[PDB]
């Protein structure tokens, strides 16, 4: 594919598209 | 990590996969 | 007011927004 | 599931917090 | 909850999620 | 070409885009 | 409503301007 | 105001509520 | 209408709204 | 895991993300 | 169409590449 | 071009139309 610049809700939308119903974790550094 | 990088630098769909359930 | 169905991408958009920097799990198989 | 407190049937903004880290 | 950084269409999506069918106004300074 | 249904969040996304800095009202009870 | 010029049935881009401030 | 702030600084879901119909 | 500031996926969403089912091309400089 | 329906705006969001800087055509009449 | 490899019925992430420039 | 401009500067809905199928 192609590399993406993914911030905020667009990263979350990327994990949905890539993981879908397998599902995912969203874990920002703290 | 992923969150940081993908927004500071670029990540591939393949890197995002490391995060799936 | 009655809140809404949230499906697929709209639902992880809602999680992001609500959890933000804490982050979240989306596990649909559950 | 979350697909079941939330997309199937309908949940509060409070319910979605159930799933925050 | 958590504080959010919300610009452009993402703020509009935030008001939809928070107000829903009660509804809302979107009023940028001019 | 025939334009489309716009529902929930897609519809306020369309308002934003179309009104921009003028802003808008979304009042669904209407 | 707007849900009725626009989601129920279908409107022009022009119709959505009806709702601009 | 809200528009300005939430994008320049951070706002809580609770602040956004001040804007509902 | 009003002029818009449109980057990334929001430009793509703008072309969808403006072109719809006529359809469109998305062609970044290279 | 079984991937999903993508409709209207969700489908061009998926194209963007997948093609990125190469860009894409969305031609629905096809 | 793409509406037919993808919204009508269901496609792979690979299929959507079919449509990249 | 369009991509560049609309994100660096502002473009009208009318400019985006130049890009439709
Ligand atoms: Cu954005
Ligand atoms: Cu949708």
């Amino acid at each position: 594919f192609v590399n993406q610049h993914l911030c905020g809700s667009h990263l979350v939308e990327a994990l949905y598209l890539v993981c879908g119903e397998r599902g995912f974790f969203y874990t920002p550094k703290t | 990590g992923i969150v940081e990088q993908c927004c500071t630098s670029i990540c591939s769909l393949y890197q995002l996969e490391n995060y799936c359930n």
